[PDB]
């Protein structure tokens, strides 16, 4: 039996379909039989008879499907047509400031993607704006910063691997940037210190250990991160930073046939492979799971190249099926309940043109029908986002239609004079910055309790996942008073897009010019 | 069928077949590479013209041999197909004395030794003219009324043509005719004109084993075969040897009612053979055949047994028999406690059902030990080895082995039956092929013969100088006069057979039989328990 | 590295289990195999045959009733031993008999095989050849060459204490007057010669003895059988039968 | 005979069952015969026909069972289905403090485990609170600490290997942490100095030598462990420190067939193997032996992976049998007398769900019955702790039900006016902080001798394991007086959980608000 690619599997099997199936204790490779394998829940593999690794990453077609492989490659990447490679970005948990009266705020970071969008990781941190201290109005004064002073920046970060394969020795160099181009610092690539592993969906260091301190705390530079006044001003007006990271990972862990040992070979290095993967696969970005950008690459054919025409034709439907988890309970593509029709398709200009052609030779207008007839070619970039939410320039979930917001609140488990304990779907509370509470006199007056832009963070989360809104937090540590059991109690929610991050022109602090959505309205009797 | 065939032929799927359907793979594996070349011939075997073309093709090669045939050769070949029945006028003219008048008024129909055809023969013989001296003259007469049948002599003697079991003149005649026939078959089948040639022969199951032949055919519908007995027949049928002259056909022809075996025999270019004008071939004697498969087939609404076979040098099969001889002797010398090198279970077989005889030894003895008190076996085996006696399993008639003829010394003293015990040689003989007219299986035949030996040793221990049995002692003859007729009619014959019959029954595998002997002959039971005590 | 695994792997992995009792039969048969067959035919021709018991050799019908006094035996190395513990005894009489206790360790170890071969050599020298007085001048000549030789520990290896004290060279009369000692020396040499691992020791310390036994087992044992057969009347008569028949 | 995994043992043998058995002096491998091997007390091994090492650690299926292996690997790990790997944690024996009049206290450490528990070793020290010196009330003053001062920390530590395999060259880096995230110091990884071996259940340096001094005593840093005042305050209120250690061990010792030499191969390093083990085995934690957390890993099947389905099915009962020593005298699982029913089973949320399923397809509710029918899958975490003791958040033994405490004392070997000499079960005296002694007037009065919160450590242990309570220790070096031969003498015991570690609000030192259990009460004449 011929086998040109020298990858264990014979040619015909690779072209037509095969599957590995365990017979009591021995595993053997078999040609796909329609009737005996389908009942057993086995996947029909296909691959290239002329490629030692159809995806082009460092694991052979045979190794992947057979399980002889670094046991850390994520499961969904075991299928021969899904490239397995790392994607490391940096997540900053909190910062602190002073001058070479310590501004200590918690931060939230999200992996970003913007638009002709290219293969380079960047993240984006947002510093909390809410006033942890009552008296700390205006940062410029809480820290004695003068026109001729300089502030020091000291943050905590952890690395997150959201890819599909482990990195071993190296940790990426990564540069912090404020504004458009003001590079404050480049985080050194520590040497011979990352002897641990970053498996997919893991943190370094783990959630159980102190996070890696950004400032060295040693003698390398007394304050490496100096920062002039004007810069500090820029930061105060924008409250946003960027973290750009490159692709310099370590070596690769390979499987040895003589004894099954996985040793990090010093010859193979990810910086030689990534270009290959990136130039021969179609890339699909999905924010379905938890509104975070998950990126996968599928091996598609490229007409111009002989060796490349060898790869099995890949239709979009299958791509979604094998890369993310879509299935067919009733033949309708859906991801854990949500039908495929609730998602957007966005394409780069190239891919757009190509798909318009494909839709023309078939005489169809709605791609959601002819979904299983769209051929993927190499280098297409596709963005599938939930259709219900509003988005900003960096494709981060930022808001939503008010009506959806209301349905998300229609389940009042209990109500009293001390607050609400709701049970809301975990995804909505990442596009709500806070709530405005107000009381209405029986004759139409309006009293807003937390009537300051930076006093909205009143919604905490209990250990049983029930959100609890506390009135006494930014009140006077006093219960909630009502001048009339007929006075209505109104609760409003403020979406991210409509929030204010700095005092206005004339330093207005009132919540007047804020687009507010009605979220609750029960009279005194109900409470 | 088609599906399995397809998966097996396609190289890449063969392994899948073997993994999920092991048995199917084995069947198809054996099917497509030897039997397949077979079934083609039978298809051709249905067309008249193919039969006639191959027959004619076979003719010319033997044309030269046929054209040179003399009168003596053809006359001999004539005698071989049709036996010559004995002529009454010759025997009558051969007696002429007082014995014939004496014979005149004898209770003919009272001799068990005679068979039906011999009773008929004597009854019509009496157109030319009891517990005494007349059955001995009848014993002699039996050795003179047998038909002149060369082929019968050849299986009965197993190829040992010098057997002094018959009158000397007949012996010279037989040796001469067979040697002349041996000279006649000088042409080998070998040619450049033809490859594998298959020939056929229809055979009656009763010729190989009358024990299986009685229940082979379904009791209700004679067109079906009972699968249970079939599996037994097939179990250990692995090789066979033909010592006599095979009379084979060329084209399959319909068989008679009593022929249920349809042999397909392949030949070797070196096998010597003769051509017959009547579409038959005469093969040389002393041919060895290995059986490749045994199956049930259907033809014209009736069931049959298909048996194939391949001709090979007899020596190759003979080696199997000696190695079997060594395996059984080494195993039982250890199991009994006998000297390491003893020749005890020697068996010599030259017939069609050989392999079953050998394998059946490994069963008769297993049933023999587990059923008899260990100390009796050991003691009697010790007695037997103290002399030159050996057990002997054969597939030829008992009168031709070696030991039996020598010690009796009279020509007429010959006896043939299912089993036999020779005191002079202290040997037990078990003839497998025949079926006991009484016994249910072979094991019982063995135990019966064993009884005669035990009786001899038991009698030997009482006094060393005198040779006598436990019976003949006045303390047992009387016992035979009272209870002797309370069991089977066969044992009523005399004391020796009675003792043997009682011994098997007291040791039968069915406890019910034991109880029967308990409640029917209470005295004998304590007597037997008293002779076996001597240990 | 992959090469070595194979040999150790094979030595350790018994593919199938022979069985609980088969091993015993296979062990004994392999042991008796190494002795030249012609010795076995000579033994059978003179009568009794070797039977392998399984239990305590001290209690067997053939030996319990005879030679009760000789409970003291000396192994090949000269150390005493009691018959019950010993794993092989033999007896010379009207019925020459040899009894061996079955065990599973005759192929694996060697010290037990040496005692068995020693007993076969003792049967050979005392019971077979003695009927023809085969040990004679050639054997005496090698024997004599061993006593007088440069610091040859060979004596220590084959001679008992009784021999180391005969001052002069060996004499043909002595063998006649004393015939147990010489037959013993013969047996020892025979034993050391058959066992592969001890063969080298023999040739090393008693060269002439090794040469003698080598030519003896090589081409001087068929003559033993033929000459023994020349005593049997029936052998002579079968011989006449065959010769007269063929050329008749 | 085929043999794909190339591990010496043939396929059929590995799948069906085999065993190694020494025949007088030669060792041979045999297929398991049920009747002839069982009487000899031989174990029935099973393994994977497609894995050179079923556990996935660096010793072949063949090497483990045959004994050709580093003779240091612990016995329980010789069985082919139990992973052999190291588990190193740091034990601190005592500390000392001063200012850049030195408080030198002995400490006790316990290897910890807390809850969603992850694969990283950490320990926890507790500093003795009892007053060694009478006059040393309030640490803040015994050391002349000022608002603008800094204290120096100097401790002694030893490394403990509680795993099942040896480490060779390296010794792990480990960082001390006070509070939630305040890292005081990271103990350097000394270089080319741990040339000795840490066999399982051993200390480095051995118990017979001085422990490795934490402070260098050289010129590297004058006081590496600086610590601001506020830090010192947290420490004074809590007396707890955490020791987090990572997994950077050395190389691996391999067996050479040519000469039987065990050489440390510089290519293979435990930091490449541990991930494999950690992703393909079920982990069982047991505190049965001496109330210490012993962790073992057993090789279990993982349905999703072909090669992995090859491993023998593992039932919980057998796992406990082969990993820890449980046996069946009468068919009832037990560990040295204690029936299996005296233990709790706690499971991580995943494993919990999975086992609930397993209990559903069998229609049973009490797992203690159906124990031999529970299948183990990869990645389960199971925690088996003694049911009789109360536990804290870090699963350390901390208390117990009063009835057990009283029953543990019903054997009074001797009683006099100078103290008790008891013989108690070695495990209980690890949850008792001390005893309060009091004398009772014939009319109900109450006089507590050692009436101070920090005066409880009065129970010593004699060299024959007999506990001796000394009254004169925290008395006035005077015997015990009794105002009436009819007066009862009462003794109470205080378990750790109910102890106080700092003076109260108004600095109360009296044992008033302490939950005390009566342990003894004999009249004056019954002594």
């Amino acid at each position: 039996v011929p086998d040109r690619d020298n990858d264990g599997i014979p040619d015909s099997l690779e072209v037509e379909g095969y599957t590995v199936d365990v017979k009591n204790k021995r595993t053997f490779l078999s040609p796909w039989i329609s009737n005996i394998h389908e009942k057993k829940g086995l996947t029909k593999y296909k691959s290239s008879p002329e490629k030692w690794s159809t995806a082009s990453d460092p694991y052979s077609d045979f190794e992947k499907v057979t399980g002889r492989i670094d046991k850390n490659v994520s499961p969904e990447a075991r299928h021969p047509l899904v490239a397995a490679y790392p994607i490391v970005h940096v997540d900053m948990e909190n910062i602190i400031l002073s001058k070479n009266r310590t501004i200590s705020k918690n931060t939230s970071t999200s992996r970003t993607h913007t638009s002709g969008f290219s293969n380079s990781n960047s993240s984006t941190v947002a510093i909390d704006h809410s006033l942890s201290l009552a008296g700390e109005r205006t940062w410029a004064e809480t820290m004695g910063l003068n026109t001729a002073d300089t502030a020091r920046l000291n943050a905590n970060i952890r690395y997150v691997n959201t890819g599909t394969a482990p990195i071993y020795n190296v940790l990426p160099t990564t540069s912090l940037v404020l504004g458009k181009n003001q590079t404050l610092a480049t985080i050194k690539a520590k040497e011979n210190q990352l002897s641990q592993i970053l498996a997919p969906n893991n943190y370094y260091p783990s959630k159980n250990l102190a996070p890696i301190a950004l400032n060295a705390q040693d003698d390398f530079s007394s304050t490496p991160i100096t920062m002039n006044y004007n810069q500090f001003l820029e930061l105060e007006k924008t409250k946003q930073l960027r973290l750009d990271t490159d692709q310099v990972y370590g070596n690769i862990a390979t499987y040895n046939f003589e004894n099954g040992r996985v040793r990090v070979d010093t010859g193979s290095n990810w910086s030689e492979v990534l270009p290959q993967i990136q130039e021969t696969t179609a890339r699909i970005i999905f924010n379905g799971k938890d509104l975070n950008l998950v990126e996968r690459r599928i091996a598609a054919v490229n007409p111009s190249d002989p060796l490349e025409t060898t790869k099995p034709d890949m239709t979009l439907k299958e791509a979604l099926k094998i890369a993310f988890g879509f299935n067919e309970p009733n033949g309708n593509l859906q991801y854990q309940g949500k039908d495929i029709t609730e998602f957007d398709f966005n394409f780069d200009q190239q891919t757009s043109q190509n798909i318009k052609n494909q839709l023309a030779e078939l005489n169809a207008t709605n791609i959601y029908t002819v979904l299983d007839k769209i051929k993927l070619n190499a280098k297409m970039n596709i963005l599938i986002r939930d259709k219900r939410f509003h988005y900003d320039r960096n494709n981060i979930a930022v808001g939503a239609d008010e009506s959806v917001v209301k349905e998300a609140h229609r389940e009042v488990i209990n109500s009293s004079t001390e607050g609400l304990l709701l049970n809301i779907d975990k995804d909505i509370r990442k596009i709500l910055s806070g709530y405005i509470v107000e009381i209405e006199d029986t004759e139409g007056l309006k009293e807003v309790i937390n009537d300051r832009y930076d006093m909205l963070n009143i919604s905490s989360l209990r250990q049983d996942g029930k959100t609890f809104i506390d009135f006494k937090k930014y009140n006077d540590k006093l219960p909630l008073y009502i001048s009339n059991p007929n006075y209505k109690v109104n609760v409003y929610a403020v979406t991210k897009e409509n929030t204010i991050i700095n005092p206005s022109e004339n330093g207005d602090t009132s919540t007047n010019g804020i687009k507010k959505i009605l979220i609750f309205s029960k009279k005194g009797y109900e409470i | 069928f088609a599906k399995a065939f397809a998966y097996y032929i396609e190289p890449q799927h063969r392994d899948v077949l073997q993994l999920y359907a092991p048995e199917a793979f084995n069947y198809m594996d054996k099917f497509n590479e030897q039997e397949i070349n077979l079934s083609l011939e039978e298809l051709k075997d249905q067309r008249m013209l193919a039969r006639y073309e191959k027959w004619e093709k076979i003719k010319q090669h033997y044309q030269h041999w046929s054209d040179s045939l003399s009168e003596e050769g053809r006359g001999l070949l004539k005698k071989l197909q049709i036996p010559i029945e004995p002529k009454k006028d010759d025997i009558i003219h051969s007696l002429s004395q007082e014995e014939k008048e004496l014979l005149k008024r004898i209770q003919i129909d009272s001799s068990d030794f005679l068979s039906t055809e011999e009773k008929e023969f004597l009854k019509k013989l009496q157109i030319d003219i009891l517990s005494e001296k007349e059955k001995e003259f009848l014993k002699k007469l039996k050795l003179d009324i047998q038909p002149y049948d060369i082929n019968q002599r050849l299986q009965d003697t197993g190829g040992l043509i010098d057997s002094p079991s018959i009158n000397l003149d007949v012996r010279k005649q037989y040796k001469r005719d067979i040697q002349n026939i041996d000279a006649l078959l000088h042409q080998s089948i070998g040619s450049t004109l033809y490859n594998k040639i298959y020939l056929y022969e229809n055979m009656n199951i009763n010729n190989l084993t009358a024990t299986l032949g009685a229940d082979l055919v379904d009791s209700t519908d004679n067109t079906k075969i009972n699968r249970g007995i079939f599996n037994e027949f097939k179990k250990n049928f692995k090789y066979s040897i033909s010592s006599n002259y095979m009379i084979v056909d060329i084209n399959e022809r319909p068989a008679l009612d009593n022929e249920r075996l349809k042999w397909r025999i392949q030949l070797s270019p070196d096998t010597r053979a003769g051509y017959l004008e009547n579409g038959k071939l005469i093969l040389q004697r002393n041919i060895g055949l290995e059986i490749k498969d045994v199956q049930i087939i259907k033809q014209s609404e009736k069931e049959y047994i298909r048996i194939d076979a391949k001709v090979v040098p007899k020596s190759k099969i003979d080696t199997k028999i000696q190695e079997a001889q060594l395996n059984i002797n080494q195993e039982w010398n250890k199991a009994l406690g006998l000297p390491k090198y003893t020749k005890l279970i020697t068996f010599n077989v030259h017939n069609r059902y050989a392999s079953n005889i050998v394998e059946s030894a490994y069963l008769i003895l297993n049933e023999w030990k587990n059923n008899i008190q260990s100390d009796l076996i050991k003691k009697v085996t010790n007695y037997l080895v103290d002399g030159n006696g050996r057990f002997v399993f054969t597939d030829i008639t008992l009168p031709n082995i070696a030991e039996q003829y020598t010690h009796q010394d009279e020509i007429y003293e010959q006896v043939h039956s299912k089993g036999l015990y020779v005191p002079e040689s202290r040997s037990i003989l078990l003839h497998g092929p025949s079926k006991g007219v009484e016994l249910r299986n072979d094991s019982e035949g063995f135990i019966h013969e064993f009884g005669h030996a035990v009786d001899d040793y038991a009698g030997y221990l009482l006094d060393k100088n005198q040779s006598d049995l436990v019976t003949n002692s006045k303390k047992f003859i009387d016992i035979f006069k009272e209870e002797g007729s309370n069991l089977t009619s066969y044992g009523r014959t005399n004391e020796a057979e009675f003792f043997a019959e009682a011994f098997r029954l007291m040791h039968s595998t069915d406890h019910a039989e034991r109880l029967k002997v308990q409640k029917n002959a209470p005295k004998t039971f304590q007597f037997i328990n008293d002779q076996i005590k001597f240990i | 590295q992959e090469e070595h695994l194979k040999e150790i792997m094979k030595h350790i992995v018994k593919i199938e289990v022979k069985g609980e009792e088969a091993v015993k039969k296979e062990a004994a048969e392999k042991l008796l195999e190494k002795v030249p067959s012609d010795v076995l035919e000579m033994y059978k021709a003179i009568g009794g045959k070797i039977y392998i018991v399984d239990g305590d050799i001290t209690k067997h019908i053939s030996l319990e009733a005879l030679s009760e006094d000789k409970k003291k035996i000396k192994d090949i190395y000269g150390k005493d031993a009691l018959l019950h513990e010993h794993y092989v005894y033999a007896k010379e009489g009207y019925e020459p008999v040899l009894v061996i206790q079955s065990s599973e360790d005759y192929v694996e170890n060697t010290e037990k095989a040496l005692n068995v071969y020693y007993e076969i050599g003792k049967i050979l020298s005392r019971d077979i050849l003695s009927k023809i007085n085969q040990p004679y001048q050639k054997f005496l000549d090698v024997l004599n060459t061993i006593k007088n030789a440069s610091d040859s520990d060979g004596q220590d290896l084959l001679f008992t204490n009784q021999l180391k004290e005969h001052p002069t060279d060996f004499s043909v009369e002595f063998l006649e007057q004393n015939s147990n000692e010489v037959q013993e020396v013969f047996a020892k040499a025979f034993a050391y010669y058959i066992e592969p691992q001890h063969r080298d020791v023999l040739q090393l310390y008693a060269p002439e003895a090794f040469n003698y036994m080598d030519k003896f087992n090589e081409q001087e044992i068929n003559l033993s059988l033929e000459e023994l057969k020349d005593q049997r009347m029936l052998a002579r008569y079968e011989k006449w039968e065959k010769i007269k028949q063929h050329y008749q």
